[PDB]
C-alpha cells in the first residue's frame, strides 16, 4: 500500500490520491498557528512566531509582497520565500508593465498555478507550506488562504498551523461580528488576537512570541512586531 | 518515474569496486586469447580466434589484430564491434597529434588517452563500458619497442609479454617460465604460438585459427615495418615451429 | 614596426629584438624583452598588435610548459612550431584573429642542430638560416644573403647580427631603442648581455 | 589583400604516354619581399600527387588535411586511394567551405595502380573540378601557363619529352611573373618509378 | 536608418544646501523645434529622501528612473526595510547605468538628498556612469550656460577679498534655502532667455529632513 | 517530459554477459531461415516470404533489400527493426562515402556502418538492441565478391557461406557439404533453392521465395545510355518466374 | 542528460558511495610521504596481481604537478590520472594569471576541491583516490605535506600514510616520528621513510620506489639500487642485537 | 589627461590632475583620478571617466577576494594583471583606459605597472600617461634622478602635473599627490593650479612666458 | 529507491533531515552573541597526532564585519564560505557599504534546497543537501552584533548562543543557563571555552580549540595559539575555585 505510490508526485494511489501532495500538506499542520480575517475595510493577519530555544529569534512568519499585499506563512519556510518572491515578482510586473496594482484575485490564481508544476512534474516537490494572503484594491479587501495541492479560497477569515481549528472555529462564529468592524484598525486586530488565542496551549501570547499585519483603505501593508503589539495582548 | 529502470552502471560496491568494470573483466576472460611478446628487434602480437566453421572466410578477415597507424598495432579481447568503436577513435587521435606536432605519436600517449576515454565510461554518464581489453605493439623515438595493455578499467601498464582474454593464468605462467630479457623475433613468435597451443580450448591449432602480427625494425631501411601475417604465412610459420 | 631578426649558425640560432614599446607620441620603455621561453631549448620572438602580442606569447609558453610536465620530455623546436602555426592557422579565421608574427629558434637536442622557423599572424611557416618579421627584413636579408655563411661560430653570428642592427640603426625611421639578443644552443638559452657595447 | 596573390607561386602538370608530370616553383614571399627559396608546393599521398598553389598558410593546411584524410581512408579501405578518388575527396573537402574557402588552387595527378591510365586535375578554390587529358595550371602565373601548355603541347610524349616540356612551360611562364620563380622542381610519374628533377633557372 | 535616439530638451539644476538640497529643472518637453509639453516633469521623488533627474533622451530617462525607484524597492525587500542612502543610490546608478555601455541610456542624470550625517548632498553621472558628489551641478541644454553662474555664485570662483591685491578668496559660507532658490530661478530665467529649448516652468524639489517639498515657477513659454 | 532514459539499458551480468544482446540473439532464433551462399561469380541472399495471412499481398514487402547498386541484405529476426536498418544504412552510403568520394562504398565499408549502428543500440542510454541479424552481399571493384552476416552485438563476420533464424543449423549443415570455391553462380542459386526447401514447411515456389543475387553487371536496368563507366547494377532480385523455372529443375 | 543523485544521504548521516571510495583507497597500495627539516619523501609500495613488467615505462605512483610539486596517491589508478592532469593545468594557469607557481596549499586545496565537487554533482561516482602533495612553496624552504581524501576533506601532516596497511606503518611513524627534531637530513628521512614501508611492504626492494623533494625545484626518484643500500643498511638496525 | 607615477629611494610618487573634459567643455576640475585600492595599492586613471572608476572600483573587489581567499595580500603585478587581463577579453569593444598600478608588497617592493585598454601591461620605473604626458614627461625626465628626497620627489611629480596642467588644454584644476612606501600610501595633499601656479612662479621664477 | 526530494510521511524533506544526521557528528562550534563583540570557539579534533593541528579551518572570515564556524562534512563548507565572501564583497560594490548579516545570512541559506533530479521549479544543479551547518556571527550597523545558525533546510535562526555538533545538546543547555543580557566578551571567551571543555573527549588546549570573536572596532579576528591558551589558563584557575 503508500509505501508503493507515495515515492514520488508523479503517481496516483489506487484510490486517486497524491500522496506526497498530502504528505507536504502535512508540514504546514506541524508550524505554527497564523490567523487571518477580513472585514470590508481591512484585512489582518495574527501569526504566532514560533522559537527553537530561549535563546532564539521568533521566525517571521509575515511577508510584504507590495504595499497593497501581504501573506503569513505556515511551514516551510524556504518556500515561503520561494512563493512570496514569486508574489513580489508578479505584483511588480503589474504596476511597471501596466500600472496596475495586482489583483489579489489573480495573485492567487498565480500562486495556484506555480505550486502546481510540482504537482505533476517528475523529481520536483510541492511546496511545504500554507499561505494566508491579505490584500486592499479596486474591489476592497481580500484574504486568501494557499495550500502546496494548489488549491487557493477566499475567505472572511481563517487559520493555518498546528491547532488552527481552534481559531477556525471562533472566527466561523464572530463571523457576524468581525464582517462589520470598519473604519476601525485595532479592533479587528483584537478579533484577529482572540481568534489567535483559540489555538494555544503552550504559553499565552508575548512580545517576542506575536506577529500582526494590517493592510486597508488608506493604510499601506505594515509589519506590526513586539515592541509595538504590546497593547494588543 | 524514469529512475525506476536504472542500473547505475558506475557506483562503488562496499568494497569499493565497480561492478561493472568487474564484470566486463569477466566478460572478456571468455575472449579468444591474444598475446604480446616483445623482442631486442621487434613486437609479436598473436591471437587465437573465438567463432569459427568450415565455411568461416579466413582469408578477408581481421578481428583481433588491428592497425592503429604505422607504428603502432593492437590486438583484441572482447566484444569485436565495442573493439572497433575504441579504434576508430584511437586512429584518429593518432592523426591528430601528427598534423598539430608532425611528428608520430608516442605510443604511451596514445594508450593513455585510449585508456582515459575507458575511465570516462568509470565514472560518468551512466552507461556501460567496452568490454574490451587491449594488447598495443608500437615503435616510438622515445622508448623504441612497448607494449602496454588497457581494460574496462581505464588501467593501463607495460609489458615484456602479456596475454589477455582467455586463459590468461595459464599463459602467463608459461611466459614467465620460457621468457628470457635478450629474445628474438623469430624466438619470441614461436613461444607466442606454443603458448596458445597450450592454452587453447581446442583440439590443435590451426591456422584458420590465428592471427599474427609482427613489428620489426628491419635493418636494411630503417623505417619501421608492421607486418599482419597472411593465412598462407601463418600456416608456414605454424610449421617450421614443429605444431604443423 | 619593432625588430624581429633571428639568424641560425651552426651550433646556435640567435634571435634580436628591439628594445621598445612606443604609443602614440612617445616611447614608453626602452627595456622590453619580446621574447618568452617556450621550453628550455626554445625561443620565441613575437612581434604585432599592442595586447596580442604578450597574450599570444604567453598562453603558448603555458601550452609548452603543460606538455613539458604531462609527458617529462621537451618537445622538438619543429614540433613547438608547428604547434604555434596551427594556433595562427585556426587564428586566423576566428572573430578577432591574433594579430602577432613570430620566430622561433631552438635547439633541436635530438638532432643536435639549431632551427629557427619564422611564422606569420596568418600561420604561414617556413625555416631558414635567419629571418625577421616587419621592415627589418627589408634591410637584412640583403644584407643576410651576401655575408652569411652556414659554417658561423655562434660568435660570428653575432658580428653579423651586428652588421644588421647597425643598417638598420642608420636607415630606418623610427628609433627602436637597440636590441636584446639570446643564443639558443646545445646548453640552453642566454641572453647576451654584451651588445649594446661590443 | 587578394589571399590569391601575396605569397606567389605556380603549379602545372601534363600527362604524357604512360607518365604524368606535375612541377612547381619554389618562391614564397610576402609581397615584393622574396622570403623563402624552398617552399614546395607538390605533395604526395601515396602514388597520387597534389600541388597546391595560392595562400601557403591554406597550402600548408590543406596539405595536412589531405595527408589525415588519405591516412586514414588506407586504414579504413586497406589500399592506397586512388586519384579519381582522391580527386572526388578534395572537391568535396573544398566544397565544404564554401562561403569562406581556402584560397588555393589544387592540381592532382597520378596513376591509376589499377588501369595504369595517367590522370591529372585542377579545381577552383571552391571545388570545381576540371579533369584534363592535356595539362592544368595554376597559380599566378596561370595565364602565361596557358599560353606556354597550350603552345608547346603535344599528346603523347615519353617521359624524358614531357619533362622538357613541362619544364620549359613552368620556366618561362614564371619568368614573367614578378611572385613566382626563385627555384623549380619536376616530377615525371611512371607506374614503377617517379623522379624528382629540380631546375636552374633566374634566380630574380 | 532607424535612429533609436532623440533630445527632448529640458534642463536641470542641483544645489546641496548645509541641511538641504534642491534639484530643479525645467518643465517644457520638446522634439526638435516643437513643444511637446509645457507640462511634464522630470524630477522625481524617489522615496528614501532622494530626488533624481535624468535628462536628455526622455525615453532613456524614464527607463532609467523606472529601474531605480524598482532599485530602491528591492534593496528594502532583500535587506529587510533599510534605508539606501545616497551614497548608495548613486553607486546603484553608475552600475544601472555602465550596464548599457554599448547602448547607454543617452542622459545626464543626477540626484540629491543628504548624507548619512545629514549634511545635502548632489551626485551627477555621465551617460555611461562617472559621477561624484557636488556642491552642485546642472545637466542637459543650458548645462553650458548655468554651469560657469554656479560656480561664480555658488562656489565664489574668482571672486577674491576687496582690498586684497587678490591674494585672498572669499570665504567660502554657505547658502540658504531661499538664496538657493533665488539663483535657481536666476539660473534658470537666463537659460530660457537664451536657450530654445529652456522655458515653460521650472520645478524644485527640496530636500531636508522634513521630507521633500515641491516649489513651481513660470518660465517664458516662446 | 523528455527523455530523461539516458543510461543504458544493456549492461553487464555478473557471468559476463550482456542480457539484452543474449535475448536479441533469441528473438532473431524464432525469425525465419534466411541464406547466403558465395559462388566465384556471384553472391545469392535468398529467405522465405511467409505470407501471414493468404489475404495479404506477398509482394508488398521486400525482405531482401538493395542497399547500392551492388550490395543487398536479408534478415531473420524482427522485421521492423530491419526495415529501419536498410533506411539508416541505405543513407549512410551516401552521406558516409557517396557524398564524399563520388562513388559508392564497398560491402566491408558499408557493413561495417551498419555494425556500427547496432553496437549503439547495444550501449547508448534509453534503447535496446535491434532484434535482427543481417545477411549483407555485395561486390566491390576492389574486392571482388563477398557476404557478411552482422549480429546484434554489432558483431560481423564474413561466409563463404551460411543460414540464420529457425532452421540456421541444419541449413549451415546442408550447405558445408555442397559448397567448394568453383560454384557458378547458377549453381549456388539451386543450392540455396535445395537449403531453402529444407527449412520452408509449406508451399515451395516463387511467390513464397525470394531470392536475390549480386552478380554481373545489368546495363539494361540502368536506365540510361551514354555513359561508359557506370556499367550497371550488379543486385539483381530474381523474379518468381525464374524462380520456378529452377525449381522445376529440383 | 544523466543526472542521477550518486552520493546522496543514507538514513545515518553517511553518503555511502563517499565512504565506499575510502575502500578502494584501503585497497590500493600504501604511500608515506614524511618531511624533514629541509626536504620531503614519498615512498611507495609496488603492486602484485602479476609481475613480468617492464618497470622503464609503467607511470610510477609519485607525479610532479608542476617543477616543485608533487603527488603520489593511493587508489583507483585510474581515477588519480585525471587528478594529476586537471592539477597540472592549475598549475600553469596559476601561472600564467598570477605569475608565480602555485603554493602546496593552493595545490591542495584545488585537488581537494575538486574531489569534494564529485561527492555532490550528478550523473558521477567520487573519486576512489587519496592523495599525498608535498613541495615547497615558491621561494620558500619550509617542506610541505598534505593529504586528501574523496570527501574533499585535506590537511597536513609532519609525516602520514594512506593505502593498505596504512593503519600499521601510521603507528610506525607515530612513534619514529618526532615533531621536536623531523628527520634533520635528506638520509635520515629517507631511511625513516624506508623503515616505515619495511614495516608492511615486507623485505622487497624492488617493492619500494622512494622520491626526494628539495626547495627549488629539486626532485628526484631513487634508483632501484640507492633503495636497496636503505633497506640494507637498515635490516642492521634491527639486527645488531 | 595628467597622470604620473614614479619610483625612487623612497618609494613612488603618484600625482595627477583632475579635470574631466567633455571635448572642450570642462565638464569638472574636482575628479579623483587615484583609487586607492587597499592600504598599499593604488591605481591611477586616464580615458573614458566610466571605464576607469568602473572597472577599478572592480579591480578593487577583485584584490579584496583574493585576500579572502588567500590570506596574502594581491601583489601589483597580479593586481595589474587582473586589470589587465580584463580589459584584453574586452579588446575591440571601445573601452577607453590608461592607467599605472603603484604599490609594495614585502615580495616585490615598490612597483609600477603600466596597462591600458589595448592590452598593454608593462613594468617600469617612471611613466606619465594622458593627454599632457609629453609635458609631464618633458619636466619629469630632466629633473628626475634615483638619489630623490623624498620631499624633492612630491614636489617634482607635483611640478610635471602643474607643467601639463598650464599647457595641455586638457589638463587642468588640482593636482593630488601620493607617497608609497615601506608603510603604505601617504596622501600628500590636493593643489589647486589657481593657486600653486602662482606660487611656484614667485618663488621658483620659472613660467617667464606669462607676467604677474 | 526514491528521489532526493521527496516528503516522509510525517512532512518532511528525507535528505535533509539525514543531512541534519551526519551533522551531528560534527567537531563542536559554539557562538555567544554579547554587546561587546560575538565570539565563535570550535574544536579542531584532529584524527591523529602527525596532523599538524593549525591547519584545521573551521572559523572563517567571509568579510571584515562577518565570521563564521562550520561544523558537520567540512569540505561541503567550501562554495557555501566562497559565496558569502562573494556576496558580501559584490555588494559592497554594487552599493557601497557592508552587507548585512542577515542578508549574507540569507544569501547562503538560498543555496541550501538547491538540490534535486530535475526539480521543476526552476535549476536546482547539486546532487544532495550540504553535510554541514554554519554558525554565522557578524556586525552591522542596523542591527549591532548577530549570531546565526545556518542549517541544510534552507533556515536560519538568531541565537544570543548557540552550539552545534556533537555536543549540542548538551552544550545548548549549558549555554542556556550561563547567558545573560550583560554579558562580557571576556566572560564569553570563558563560557565558549568552558563549555567547550566539557564536551570535549580530549583535554581542551590551545592546540584543538578555537576561539575568534568579531568586534565593531577591529573585526573579525581569530585569535593566536597564545592569546587563547592564557583564557585557557585564566579558565582553570576560574573552575579551580567554586
Ligand atoms: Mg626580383
Ligand atoms: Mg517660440
Amino acid at each position: 500500500f503508500r509505501n508503493n505510490y507515495d515515492g514520488d508526485t508523479v503517481t496516483f494511489s489506487p484510490t486517486g490520491r497524491l500522496f506526497q501532495v498530502e504528505y507536504a500538506l502535512e508540514a504546514i499542520k506541524q508550524g505554527s498557528v497564523t490567523v487571518g480575517l477580513r472585514s470590508n475595510t481591512h484585512a489582518v493577519l495574527v501569526a504566532l512566531k514560533r522559537n527553537a530555544d530561549e535563546l532564539s529569534s521568533y521566525q517571521k512568519k509575515i511577508i510584504k509582497c507590495d504595499e497593497h499585499m501581504g501573506l503569513s506563512l505556515a511551514g516551510l519556510a524556504p518556500d515561503a520565500r520561494v512563493l512570496s518572491n514569486y508574489l513580489r515578482q508578479q505584483c511588480n510586473y503589474s504596476s511597471l508593465v501596466f500600472n496596475r496594482k495586482l489583483a489579489v484575485e489573480r495573485a492567487g490564481h498565480l500562486l495556484c498555478d506555480k505550486a502546481q508544476k510540482n504537482t505533476q512534474s517528475y523529481g520536483g516537490r510541492p511546496y511545504g507550506v500554507g499561505l494566508l494572503i491579505i490584500g486592499y484594491d479596486k474591489s476592497g479587501a481580500h484574504l486568501l488562504e494557499f495550500q502546496p495541492s494548489g488549491n487557493v479560497t477566499e475567505l472572511y477569515g481563517t487559520a493555518i498551523g498546528a491547532r488552527s481549528q481552534g481559531a477556525k472555529t471562533y472566527l466561523e462564529r464572530t463571523l457576524d461580528t468581525f464582517i462589520k468592524i470598519d473604519g476601525n484598525p485595532d479592533e479587528l486586530i483584537k478579533a484577529g488576537v482572540e481568534a489567535i488565542s483559540q489555538s494555544l496551549r503552550d504559553e499565552s501570547l508575548t512580545v517576542d512570541n506575536l506577529s500582526i499585519a494590517i493592510v486597508g483603505k488608506d493604510t499601506p501593508f505594515t509589519i506590526y512586531d513586539g515592541e509595538a503589539v504590546a497593547k494588543y495582548i | 518515474g524514469s529512475r525506476r529502470y536504472d542500473s547505475r552502471t558506475t557506483i562503488f560496491s562496499p568494497e569499493g569496486r565497480l561492478y561493472q568494470v568487474e564484470y566486463a573483466l569477466e566478460s572478456i576472460s571468455h575472449a579468444g586469447t591474444a598475446i604480446g611478446i616483445m623482442a631486442s628487434d621487434g613486437i609479436v602480437l598473436a591471437a587465437e580466434r573465438k567463432v569459427t566453421s568450415t565455411l568461416l572466410e579466413q582469408d578477408t578477415s581481421t578481428e583481433k589484430l588491428y592497425k592503429l597507424n604505422d607504428k603502432i598495432a593492437v590486438a583484441v579481447a572482447g566484444l569485436t564491434a565495442d573493439a572497433e568503436i575504441l579504434i576508430n577513435t584511437a586512429r584518429i587521435h593518432a592523426q591528430n597529434y601528427l598534423k598539430t606536432y608532425n611528428e608520430d605519436i608516442p605510443v604511451e600517449i596514445l594508450v593513455r588517452r585510449l585508456s582515459d576515454i575507458k575511465q570516462g565510461y568509470t565514472q560518468h554518464g551512466g552507461l556501460r563500458p567496452f568490454g574490451v581489453s587491449f594488447i598495443y605493439a608500437g615503435y616510438d623515438d622515445r622508448y623504441g619497442y612497448q607494449l602496454y595493455t588497457s581494460n574496462p578499467s581505464g588501467n593501463y601498464t607495460g609489458w615484456k609479454a602479456i596475454s589477455v582474454g582467455a586463459n590468461t593464468s595459464a599463459a602467463q605462467t608459461l611466459l614467465q617460465m620460457d621468457y628470457k630479457d635478450d629474445m628474438k623475433v623469430d624466438d619470441a613468435i614461436e613461444l607466442a604460438l606454443k603458448t596458445l597451443s597450450k592454452t587453447t580450448d581446442s583440439s590443435a591449432l590451426t591456422y584458420d585459427r590465428l592471427e599474427f602480427a609482427t613489428i620489426r625494425k628491419g635493418a636494411n631501411d630503417g623505417e619501421v615495418y608492421q607486418k599482419i601475417f597472411k593465412p598462407q604465412e601463418i600456416k608456414d610459420i605454424l610449421v617450421k615451429t614443429g605444431i604443423t | 614596426m619593432d625588430i624581429i631578426l633571428g639568424i641560425r649558425v651552426q651550433d646556435s640560432v640567435i634571435l634580436a629584438s628591439s628594445k621598445a614599446v612606443t604609443r602614440g607620441i612617445s616611447v614608453l620603455k626602452d627595456s622590453d624583452d619580446k621574447t618568452r621561453q617556450l621550453s628550455p631549448h626554445t625561443l620565441m620572438s613575437f612581434a604585432g598588435e599592442a595586447g596580442d602580442t604578450v597574450q599570444f606569447a604567453e598562453y603558448i609558453q603555458a601550452n609548452i610548459q603543460l606538455y613539458s610536465i604531462r609527458e617529462d620530455y621537451e618537445l622538438s623546436p619543429q614540433a613547438v612550431s608547428s604547434f604555434v602555426r596551427q594556433e595562427l592557422a585556426k587564428s586566423i579565421r576566428s572573430r578577432r584573429p591574433y594579430q602577432v608574427n613570430v620566430l622561433i629558434g631552438g635547439y633541436d637536442k635530438k638532432k643536435n642542430k639549431p632551427e629557427l622557423y619564422q611564422i606569420d599572424y596568418l600561420g604561414t611557416k617556413v625555416e631558414l638560416p635567419y629571418g625577421a618579421h616587419g621592415y627589418s627584413g627589408f634591410y637584412t636579408f640583403s644584407l643576410l644573403d651576401h655575408h652569411y655563411r652556414p659554417d658561423m661560430t655562434t660568435e660570428e653570428g653575432l658580428d653579423l647580427l651586428k652588421l644588421c642592427v647597425q643598417e638598420l640603426e642608420k636607415r630606418m625611421p623610427m628609433d627602436f631603442k637597440g636590441v636584446i639578443v639570446k643564443i639558443v644552443d646545445k646548453d640552453g638559452i642566454r641572453q647576451v648581455d654584451d651588445f649594446q657595447a661590443q | 589583400s587578394d589571399p590569391s596573390s601575396i605569397n606567389g607561386g605556380i603549379v602545372v602538370a601534363m600527362t604524357g604516354k604512360d607518365c604524368v608530370a606535375i612541377a612547381c616553383d619554389l618562391r614564397l614571399g610576402s609581397q615584393s619581399l622574396g622570403v623563402s627559396n624552398k617552399f614546395e608546393k607538390i605533395f604526395h599521398y601515396g602514388h597520387v600527387f597534389l600541388g597546391i598553389t595560392g595562400l601557403a598558410t591554406d597550402v600548408t593546411t590543406l596539405n595536412e588535411m589531405f595527408r589525415y584524410k588519405t591516412n586514414l581512408y588506407k586504414l579504413k579501405e586497406e589500399r592506397a586511394i586512388e586519384p579519381e578518388t582522391f580527386t572526388q575527396l578534395v572537391s568535396s573537402s573544398l566544397y565544404e567551405r564554401r562561403f569562406g574557402p581556402y584560397f588555393v588552387g589544387p592540381v592532382v595527378a597520378g596513376i591509376n595502380s589499377k588501369s595504369g591510365k595517367p590522370f591529372i586535375a585542377g579545381f577552383d578554390l571552391i571545388g570545381c573540378i576540371d579533369e584534363a587529358k592535356d595539362f592544368i595550371v595554376s597559380g599566378t602565373a596561370s595565364d602565361q601557363l596557358f599560353g606556354m601548355c597550350e603552345s608547346l603541347y603535344e599528346p603523347n610524349l615519353e617521359p624524358e619529352d614531357l619533362f622538357e616540356t613541362i619544364s620549359q612551360a613552368l620556366l618561362n611562364a614564371a619568368d614573367r611573373d614578378a611572385l613566382s620563380g626563385w627555384g623549380a622542381v619536376v616530377y615525371i610519374i611512371k607506374k614503377d618509378e617517379v623522379v624528382k628533377r629540380y631546375l636552374k633557372m633566374r634566380q630574380d | 536608418q532607424f535612429n533609436p535616439y532623440g533630445d527632448n530638451g529640458g534642463t536641470i539644476l542641483g544645489i546641496a544646501g548645509e541641511d538641504f538640497a534642491v534639484l530643479a529643472g525645467d518643465t517644457r518637453n520638446i522634439t526638435d523645434y516643437s513643444i511637446n509639453s509645457r507640462y511634464e516633469p522630470k524630477v522625481f521623488d524617489c522615496g528614501d529622501n532622494i530626488v533624481m533627474s535624468a535628462n536628455g533622451f526622455a525615453a532613456d530617462g524614464d527607463a532609467l528612473v523606472k529601474r531605480f525607484k524598482n532599485s530602491v524597492k528591492w534593496y528594502h525587500f532583500d535587506h529587510n526595510d533599510k534605508k539606501l542612502s545616497i551614497n548608495s543610490a548613486a553607486r546603484n546608478i553608475q552600475h544601472l547605468l555602465y550596464g548599457k555601455r554599448f547602448f547607454p541610456y543617452y542622459v545626464h542624470t543626477i540626484i540629491a538628498g543628504l548624507d548619512e550625517d545629514g549634511k545635502g548632498a548632489v551626485y551627477s553621472f555621465d551617460p555611461v556612469g562617472s559621477y561624484e558628489r557636488e556642491q552642485c551641478r546642472a545637466g542637459g541644454a543650458a548645462a553650458s550656460l548655468i554651469m560657469p553662474f554656479l560656480d561664480n555664485q555658488v562656489n565664489f570662483k574668482n571672486q577674491y577679498e576687496p582690498g586684497t591685491n587678490g591674494k585672498v578668496k572669499k570665504p567660502l559660507k554657505y547658502l540658504s534655502v531661499e538664496e538657493v532658490i533665488k539663483l535657481v530661478r536666476d539660473s534658470f530665467t537666463s537659460a530660457t532667455e537664451r536657450h530654445i529649448q529652456v522655458g515653460d516652468g521650472l520645478e524644485i524639489l527640496i530636500v531636508t529632513k522634513d521630507g521633500v517639498r515641491k516649489e513651481f515657477y513660470e518660465l517664458k513659454r516662446d | 517530459m523528455t527523455d530523461r532514459y539516458s543510461f543504458s539499458l544493456t549492461t553487464f551480468s555478473p557471468s559476463g554477459k550482456l542480457g539484452q544482446i543474449d535475448y536479441a540473439l533469441t528473438a532473431v532464433k524464432q525469425g525465419v531461415t534466411s541464406l547466403g551462399i558465395k559462388a566465384t561469380n556471384g553472391v545469392v541472399i535468398a529467405t522465405e516470404k511467409k505470407s501471414s495471412s493468404p489475404l495479404a499481398m506477398s509482394e508488398t514487402l521486400s525482405k531482401v533489400s538493395l542497399l547500392t547498386p551492388d550490395i543487398g541484405a536479408v534478415y531473420s529476426g524482427m522485421g521492423p527493426d530491419y526495415r529501419v536498418l536498410v533506411d539508416k544504412s541505405r543513407k549512410v552510403a551516401h552521406t558516409s562515402y557517396k557524398r564524399i568520394y563520388g562513388e559508392y562504398p564497398p560491402t566491408k565499408l558499408l557493413v561495417s556502418e551498419v555494425a556500427k549502428i547496432m553496437q549503439e543500440a547495444t550501449q547508448s542510454g534509453g534503447v535496446r538492441p535491434f532484434g535482427v541479424s543481417l545477411l549483407i552481399a555485395g561486390h566491390d571493384e576492389f574486392n571482388g565478391f563477398s557476404l557478411y552476416q552482422v549480429d546484434p552485438s554489432g558483431s560481423y563476420f564474413p561466409w563463404k557461406a551460411t543460414a540464420i533464424g529457425k532452421g540456421s543449423v541444419a541449413a549451415k549443415t546442408f550447405l558445408e557439404k555442397r559448397w567448394n570455391d568453383e560454384l557458378e553462380l547458377e549453381d549456388a542459386i539451386h543450392i540455396a533453392l535445395l537449403t531453402l526447401k529444407e527449412s520452408v514447411e509449406g508451399e515451395f515456389n516463387g511467390d513464397t521465395i525470394e531470392l536475390a543475387i549480386i552478380g554481373d553487371e545489368n546495363p539494361d536496368l540502368l536506365g540510361y545510355t551514354g555513359i561508359p563507366t557506370d556499367k550497371g547494377p550488379r543486385f539483381r532480385k530474381l523474379t518468381s518466374q525464374e524462380i520456378n523455372d529452377r525449381l522445376e529443375a529440383l | 542528460g544523466y543526472d542521477r543523485a550518486l552520493s546522496i544521504f543514507s538514513p545515518d548521516g553517511h553518503i555511502f558511495q563517499v565512504e565506499y571510495a575510502l575502500e578502494a583507497v584501503k585497497r590500493g597500495t600504501c604511500a608515506v610521504g614524511v618531511k624533514g627539516k629541509n626536504c620531503v619523501v614519498l615512498g611507495c609500495e609496488r603492486r602484485s596481481t602479476l609481475k613480468l613488467q617492464d618497470t622503464r615505462i609503467t607511470p610510477s605512483k609519485v607525479s610532479k604537478i608542476d617543477s616543485h610539486v608533487v603527488l603520489s596517491f593511493s587508489g583507483l589508478n585510474a581515477d588519480s590520472r585525471i587528478l594529476i592532469e586537471k592539477a597540472r593545468v592549475e598549475a600553469q594557469s596559476h601561472r600564467l594569471t598570477l605569475e608565480d607557481p602555485v603554493t602546496v596549499e593552493y595545490l591542495t586545496r584545488y585537488v581537494a576541491g575538486v574531489q569534494q565537487r564529485y561527492t555532490q554533482s550528478g550523473g558521477v561516482r567520487p573519486f576512489g583516490v587519496s592523495t599525498l602533495i608535498a613541495g615547497f612553496d615558491p621561494r620558500d624552504d619550509e617542506p610541505k605535506l598534505y593529504q586528501t581524501e574523496p570527501s574533499g576533506i585535506y590537511s597536513s601532516w609532519s609525516a602520514q600514510t594512506i593505502g593498505r596497511n596504512s593503519k600499521t606503518v601510521r603507528e610506525f611513524l607515530e612513534k619514529n616520528y618526532d615533531r621536536k627534531e623531523p628527520p634533520a637530513t635528506v638520509e635520515e628521512c629517507v631511511k625513516l621513510t624506508v623503515r616505515s614501508l619495511l614495516e608492511v611492504v615486507q623485505t622487497g626492494a624492488k617493492n619500494i620506489e622512494i622520491t626526494v623533494v628539495k626547495p627549488d625545484s629539486d626532485i628526484v626518484a631513487l634508483s632501484s639500487e640507492e633503495i636497496n643500500q636503505y633497506v640494507t643498511q637498515i635490516e642492521q638496525e634491527k639486527q645488531e642485537q | 589627461t595628467t597622470t604620473l607615477a614614479f619610483r625612487f629611494q623612497g618609494g613612488i610618487i603618484v600625482a595627477v590632475d583632475s579635470r574631466a573634459t567633455a571635448g572642450n567643455w570642462v565638464a569638472s576640475q574636482t575628479v579623483k583620478k587615484v583609487i586607492e585600492i587597499n592600504p598599499f595599492l593604488l591605481g591611477t586613471m586616464a580615458g573614458g571617466a566610466a571605464d576607469c572608476q568602473f572597472w577599478e572600483t572592480w579591480l578593487g573587489s577583485q584584490c579584496r577576494l583574493h585576500e579572502l581567499r588567500e590570506k596574502e595580500r594581491i601583489s601589483v603585478a597580479a593586481a595589474s594583471k587582473i586589470l589587465s587581463n580584463l580589459v584584453y577579453q574586452y579588446k575591440g569593444a571601445g573601452l577607453s583606459m590608461g592607467t599605472m598600478i603603484c604599490g609594495y608588497t614585502r615580495k616585490e617592493g615598490p612597483t609600477i605597472y603600466y596597462v591600458d585598454s589595448d592590452g598593454t601591461r608593462l613594468k617600469g620605473d617612471i611613466f606619465c600617461v594622458g593627454s599632457g604626458q609629453t609635458f609631464a614627461y618633458g619636466v619629469l625626465d630632466s629633473n628626475y634622478k634615483w638619489d630623490l628626497s623624498v620631499e624633492d620627489a612630491l614636489y617634482l611629480g607635483k611640478r610635471s602635473i602643474l607643467a601639463a596642467a598650464h599647457r595641455d588644454a586638457y589638463s587642468g584644476g588640482s593636482v593630488n599627490l601620493y607617497h608609497v612606501t615601506e608603510d603604505g600610501w601617504i596622501y600628500h595633499g590636493n593643489h589647486d593650479v589657481g593657486e600653486l601656479f602662482w606660487k611656484v612662479k614667485e618663488e621658483e621664477g620659472s613660467f617667464n612666458n606669462v607676467i604677474g | 529507491d526514491r528521489g532526493v526530494s521527496t516528503f516522509s510521511p510525517e512532512g518532511r524533506l528525507f535528505q535533509v533531515e539525514y543531512s541534519l544526521e551526519a551533522i551531528k557528528l560534527g567537531s563542536t562550534a559554539i557562538g555567544i552573541a554579547t554587546k561587546e563583540g560575538v565570539v565563535l570557539g570550535v574544536e579542531k579534533r584532529a584524527t591523529s597526532p602527525l596532523l599538524e593541528s593549525d591547519s584545521i579551518e573551521k572559523i572563517v572570515e567571509i568579510d571584515r564585519h562577518i565570521g563564521c564556524a562550520m561544523s558537520g562534512l567540512t569540505a561541503d563548507a567550501r562554495s557555501m564560505i566562497e559565496h558569502a565572501r562573494t556576496a558580501a564583497v559584490t555588494h559592497n560594490l554594487y552599493y557601497d557599504e557592508d552587507i548585512n548579516v542577515e542578508s549574507l545570512t540569507q544569501s547562503v541559506c538560498d543555496l541550501a534546497l538547491r538540490f534535486g533530479e530535475g526539480a521543476s521549479g526552476e535549476e536546482r544543479l547539486m546532487s544532495r543537501p550540504f553535510g554541514v551547518a554554519l554558525l554565522i556571527a557578524g556586525h552591522d550597523a542596523d542591527d549591532g552584533y548577530q549570531l546565526f545558525h545556518a542549517e541544510p533546510s534552507g533556515t536560519f535562526y538568531r541565537y544570543n548562543a548557540k552550539a552545534i555538533g556533537s555536543g549540542s545538546e548538551g552544550a545548548q543547555a549549558e549555554l542556556l543557563n550561563e547567558w545573560h543580557s550583560s554579558l562580557t566578551l571576556k566572560e564569553a571567551e570563558l563560557l565558549v571555552l568552558k563549555i567547550l571543555k566539557q564536551v570535549m573527549e580530549e583535554k581542551l588546549d590551545e592546540n584543538n580549540a578555537q576561539l575568534s570573536c568579531i568586534t565593531k572596532q577591529d573585526g573579525f579576528k581569530i585569535y593566536d595559539n597564545e592569546k587563547t591558551a592564557e583564557l585557557i589558563k585564566e579558565l582553570k584557575e576560574k573552575e579551580a575555585a567554586e
